[PDB]
RNA sequence: ACCAAAGCUAGCUCAACAUACUAAACAAAUACAAAAAUACACCAAAAUAAAAUAAAACAUUCACCUAACAUUAAAGUAUAGGAGAUAGAAAUUUUUAUCCUGACGC
RNA sequence: GUUUAAAAGAACCAACUCAUCUAUGUGGCAAAAUAGUGAGAAGACUUGUAGGUAGAGGUGAAAAGCCUAACGAGCCUGGU
RNA sequence: CACGCUUACAUCAGUAACUAAUAAUAUACUGAUAAUUAACAACCAAUAAACCAAAACAACACUAAAACGUUUAUUAAUUA
RNA sequence: UUAAUUAACUAUUCCAAAAGUUAAUAACUUAACAUGGACUAGCAAUUUCGGUU
């Protein structure tokens, strides 16, 4: 995904009308790049006992690439939402009394 | 000679007229309603005022979207929103030089996405920004469900949408006939998207396809004159025979 | 080895389905109401049609199996 | 050069193209070359006979005419089936499920001359 | 509009089909290679350059064929010859003395004893000699033999190591591929055609080859006698 | 059956007898019945061109009535 | 005296109203090489606007340039400009229905 | 047709294909002709029908030739 | 005869004028009436296999390797 | 073209992106596609040829 901007600027239009737009409004410069910035980690919440990550029932954080590819295909790991982490959470509440 | 109604409103007259009006309410305003899509490539900004660096004074800054282009090819795959971003540039990055047009192309990846209310992988095109809105939707179907049509952009996209969202109106069985507990465990986790079928099969369906589509619920042979005229015939005969 | 086939001048592989095919459970909307094509509608597949009555001149030809004097150990004439 | 007002005819083309006039086709090649006609494609023009027929294509100019009716379909059903319909009806042997003896045919296909599809050519 | 191809011939065929020539010209219309074309009527003639190929999938193993008879071909500049075996006839690449009524053996056993090498034998490398001359090689094992085919060019086995043979090209470069690629041992026939002396500027008219150009153009960096080292050994073998 | 042909207009197109379906006829199969995008230029040219007749043809018709008026002044 | 000149009509142009906008004809044939009744298919395609002008030149730029929001004002203001030629808002204000439509237009 | 064991990109010379030289013609027979005179004439040959290569190009045995009578780059419309 | 123009073709009548680059009259104008008749020509089988071996009087040859074809088995509506 | 601005495309190379591989944050490869940013050359795109003599 690449990120633009106008150089010249536009005159404004406040009554919902759309704006008029001209032959130099077309140039465009590359005020940012998405893919190289640095990469973020994407946090998973194991369903199995992986090797590397950890035991069932842990949060990690691993590469996007890992874990598209490996966690969530193969259904090692779901996503760390609040509605999938309340499973687990009353999981180990039910766990760590029996 | 002038036109008494422009060449603007010829579109809207059109619906309102013809076939295009018998077509169900609720898509007819889901086709009027115009959302703006969410910014994929320009960065807008918070306010709706600034204050003007050089002059010190309080101005009203309005985002100005700035035209993208899909090609037929993004309608195949889920590009999350993008495509080819067509423009000019100044080379060197100084205005003074000379001015080439340019054209931005998303990347492309040939990925594999499973679906679970379908149960299906399907080989889909999608990019980097495909993949970021589906692990921060936390879900493939999840996101589609959330994204509208505005920020989808895909045909491909609104028929996903269309067709889970029918099967969630149906409750079919074919999904696992082998574990019925499976099945409602999938079908419970999606309850908040939950559309009736009035409706759930008018979502991801473009113009002519809906006319088509109201084209084959309306056509109907023509009944013959003689059932009408037996039918006054038999109304006249029971009027002569209650008046008597 | 090398096949003696010519990828341009073979009959071209069917185009691919719409995505509208890989939807389970849904219909696909086509132009097979209209008899005619229209842009924007799905292919519609049709059923390999049949010839209920048989023409003699306009029909395919019979297999080599399918005669009676098919035989399995063959015959150098 | 060449003209385009006038029809693209048989005779402002070569040998190799040979337009028909409008006649319509009788039959097809047959195996040696040869066209091979077929008797059912002719029109078998059926003819009566007016031997016995006491009509002249003209009339008598004292014979008074009549006033302009267009035949509809309302009448025609009101001479034919409306009094069957209203006996059988007095009767009490009326039947909304089966009106095949009236006339009326559920579909074209199962006669010659079909309606719709008019095979008939006049 | 755009040409179509006449090589629309999925099965094989001994007798010679008819094929029509474009000078140059892609499936567009441009001039896409200047110098082709105002040829004489020429037939092509099928070559089977699979060597080791059976008749029947039930009996693989080596077989003995008899040459019929060697003629000309005009498509390339070797000579062709008729070669029958079991039931079925195909053109190949006769070799040098390669005559008619004689004996050509096709194998693909390999032994650790070296087999005598002939002419009209096809063995797989490892099975060769070390020093021996031969043509017609392969690239893959079952794949055909793209390589050397011109008359009189052969290239030469130099050294088998590792289950893996390796051959220098008449470009006097070295082609490591598997011991089971097939090729022909020996030189190719007609091995007196670049001695040949074209009398005439007719001749090139018949063979198809128009005259260059008469835009004078000033010789840039690319001329030269330019004495470049020799490439290295170009290796078909995907090592794991 | 009413079909949109390529020139934009609506035209009564009549069917006729085949012996195959409509989807295994070469002669049929590559007939085009719709728009192009290119083709409501014309057929909003077609539409200013048909309403300026009109208009100049109801111009006429009033001049004519006035001109009749003016020359016989019954009323 | 020949050659000759003169008529006032066919009709158009500008607008306002306006049903609400590809007229009538479509018996048969009409995207085979159109007006040819008749056989196992194939059908479809998009990718920025350019310059001729000005800046007495010409490279950054050059109102409209076949994309709707109209009108009275803010205002030719803030701003954008090889800071040159030129371009150019917005916030915020005004707009009461119908008939009275024909022509100091040929 | 003739010479030649020759169908030898041989030679004389017809139909045929080009156009070397001169004379008429220059609003002429003709927006490129006629007459006389030349070269090739079993081949790198002429030609009938039909298809393709399209102008920021096509094509070109380079003349910066030809691309429907004006080509240092065709014609029409639009900007105009 | 093939390609191309469609009646300019044939009979009667007139040419004061219109067309012939001029008169006569008339295949080149005017008006009317009739016309080219199929055996010649157009359209007028596929499905797989057997099929390497030139045309030049073609006996047999050279190189530039050469257009032009039958048989077999299953289906080709059967009737001026 | 050894003039001044430098395009698009094609052949180089590099980085980022993506696919991945090894071990107790580290090192490495890219078959056909393939995006963005830099490098070398063709194909080339626009413009001009100061004045008194
Ligand atoms: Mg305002
Ligand atoms: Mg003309
Ligand atoms: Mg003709
Ligand atoms: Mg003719
Ligand atoms: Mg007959
Ligand atoms: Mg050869
Ligand atoms: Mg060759
Ligand atoms: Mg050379
Ligand atoms: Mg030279
Ligand atoms: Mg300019
Ligand atoms: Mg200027
Ligand atoms: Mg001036
Ligand atoms: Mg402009
Ligand atoms: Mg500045
Ligand atoms: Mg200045
Ligand atoms: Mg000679
Ligand atoms: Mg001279
Ligand atoms: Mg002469
Ligand atoms: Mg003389
Ligand atoms: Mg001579
Ligand atoms: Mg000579
Ligand atoms: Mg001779
Ligand atoms: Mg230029
Ligand atoms: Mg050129
Ligand atoms: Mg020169
Ligand atoms: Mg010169
Ligand atoms: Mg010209
Ligand atoms: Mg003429
Ligand atoms: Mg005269
Ligand atoms: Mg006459
Ligand atoms: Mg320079
Ligand atoms: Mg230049
Ligand atoms: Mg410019
Ligand atoms: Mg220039
Ligand atoms: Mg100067
Ligand atoms: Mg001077
Ligand atoms: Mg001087």
């Amino acid at each position: 995904t690449v990120i633009v901007e106008r150089w010249w600027k536009v005159p404004l239009a406040g009554e919902g009308r759309k704006p008029r737009l001209h032959r130099r409004h077309r140039v465009y410069k590359l005020v940012e790049d998405t893919k190289h910035r640095p990469k973020d980690n994407l946090e998973l919440v194991l369903t199995q006992s992986v090797e590397e990550l950890g035991v069932r029932g842990d949060l990690v954080s691993v590469k996007k690439s890992v874990g598209r590819n490996r966690l969530l295909p193969q259904g090692l790991a779901v996503y760390a939402s609040p509605e999938n982490k309340k499973l687990f959470e009353e999981e180990k509440l039910l766990r760590q009394e029996g | 000679p002038l036109h008494k109604v422009p060449v603007g409103l010829w579109k809207q007259l059109r619906l309102w007229e013809g076939i295009y009006s018998r077509l169900p309410r609720h898509y007819l305003r889901s086709l009027e309603e115009a959302r703006t899509p969410t910014p994929v490539h320009y960065r807008p900004h918070g306010a709706k005022f600034k204050i003007n660096p050089k002059n010190w004074q309080r101005e009203r800054v309005e985002d100005v979207p700035i035209p993208v282009h899909y090609p037929p090819e993004s309608q195949l795959g889920l590009w999350g929103g993008e495509g080819w971003v067509l423009g000019h540039r100044y080379v060197n990055n100084d205005k003074l030089s000379k001015r080439v047009r340019k054209v931005w192309k998303p990347q492309l990846f040939q990925r594999e996405l499973y679906s679970e209310i379908l149960d299906k992988r399907f080989t889909v095109t999608v990019t980097m920004r495909t993949l970021d809105l589906i692990d921060q939707a936390c879900g493939f179907d999840f996101y589609i469900l959330k994204t509208p049509k505005e920020d989808l952009c895909s045909k491909f996209g609104m028929d996903l949408k269309r067709g889970m969202l029918l099967r969630l109106a149906r409750q079919d069985p074919q999904l696992h006939p082998d574990d019925p507990a499976r099945r409602a465990a999938i079908y419970d986790r999606y309850k908040a998207f939950v559309i009736p079928e009035a409706e759930a099969e008018w979502v991801g369906l473009t113009l002519d396809e809906a006319v088509e589509k109201q084209r084959l619920l309306e056509e109907k042979d023509p009944i013959p004159l003689f059932k009408i005229f037996v039918e006054e015939l038999l109304g006249q005969l029971q009027q002569q025979a209650l008046s008597e | 080895a090398y096949e003696w086939g010519v990828r341009s001048t073979r009959k071209p592989e069917p185009p691919p389905l719409d995505r509208v095919y890989e939807i389970p459970g849904l219909e696909p909307i086509t132009y097979a109401g209209k008899m005619h094509f229209m842009p924007g509608l799905a292919r519609p597949v049709f059923p390999p049609w049949d010839p209920g009555w048989t023409h003699p001149k306009f029909r395919r030809l019979p297999p080599l199996h399918e005669h009676p004097l098919y035989k399995d150990q063959a015959c150098y004439v | 050069g060449a003209d385009r007002m006038s029809k693209w005819t048989s005779k402002r083309g070569p040998r190799t193209f040979c337009k028909g006039r409008g006649a319509k086709g009788t039959g097809f090649h047959g195996r040696d070359g040869k066209f091979v006609q077929i008797k059912e494609m002719i029109p078998e023009l059926v003819v009566p006979e007016l031997a016995g027929f006491k009509l002249k294509p003209y009339v008598n100019y004292r014979a008074p005419e009549g006033t302009d009716t267009p035949l509809t379909a309302k009448q025609l059903f009101l001479e034919t089936a409306a009094p069957a319909i209203e006996k059988d009806f007095k009767a009490g042997t009326f039947d909304p499920e089966h009106l095949e003896k009236y006339g009326f045919e559920p579909t074209q296909e199962g006669k010659l001359f079909q309606l719709y599809p008019k095979n008939f050519p006049r | 509009a755009t040409s179509v191809s006449w090589k629309s011939r999925t099965k094989y065929t001994v007798m010679p089909v008819k094929m029509r020539k474009s000078g140059g010209r892609n499936h567009t219309g441009q001039i896409q290679v200047h110098g082709i074309g105002g040829g004489h009527k020429q037939r092509y003639r099928m070559i089977d350059f699979l060597r080791f190929r059976p008749e029947h999938e039930s009996k693989p193993g080596p077989f003995e064929e008899k040459v019929i008879a060697v003629r000309y071909d005009p498509c390339r500049s070797a000579d062709i010859a008729l070669v029958a075996g079991g039931n079925r006839k195909r053109w190949i690449i006769a070799t040098e003395n390669m005559k008619a009524g004689d004996t050509v053996l096709n194998s693909d056993h390999i032994g650790r004893m070296a087999v005598a090498a002939r002419e009209g034998d096809a063995h797989p490398l490892g099975a060769l000699p070390v020093g021996t001359l031969i043509n017609n090689v392969e690239s893959e094992p079952g794949r055909g033999a793209q390589y050397i085919r011109a008359a009189g060019t052969c290239g030469v086995l130099l050294r088998k190591v590792n289950g893996t043979a390796i051959i220098q090209l008449p470009s006097k470069r070295q082609m490591q591929v598997l011991e089971t690629c097939i090729a022909t041992v020996g030189r190719v026939s007609n091995v007196d055609h670049n001695k040949r002396v074209i009398g005439k500027a007719g001749r090139n008219r018949w063979l198809g080859k128009r005259p260059n150009s008469g835009l004078w153009q000033r010789k840039g960096g690319w001329a030269g006698r330019k004495i470049r080292p020799l490439p290295p050994m170009k290796s078909y073998v995907k090592l794991p | 059956a009413w079909r949109r042909d390529i020139f934009g207009r609506i035209i009564w197109h009549k069917f006729k007898q085949w012996p195959i379906p409509w989807y295994l006829n070469k002669k049929y199969n590559r007939k085009r019945f719709f728009a192009m995008p290119y083709v409501e230029r014309f057929v909003r040219m077609r539409i200013e061109k048909q309403a300026r007749i009109k208009a100049r043809k109801r111009s006429l018709e009033r001049k004519k009535e006035k001109f009749l008026q003016e020359k016989f002044p019954h009323l």
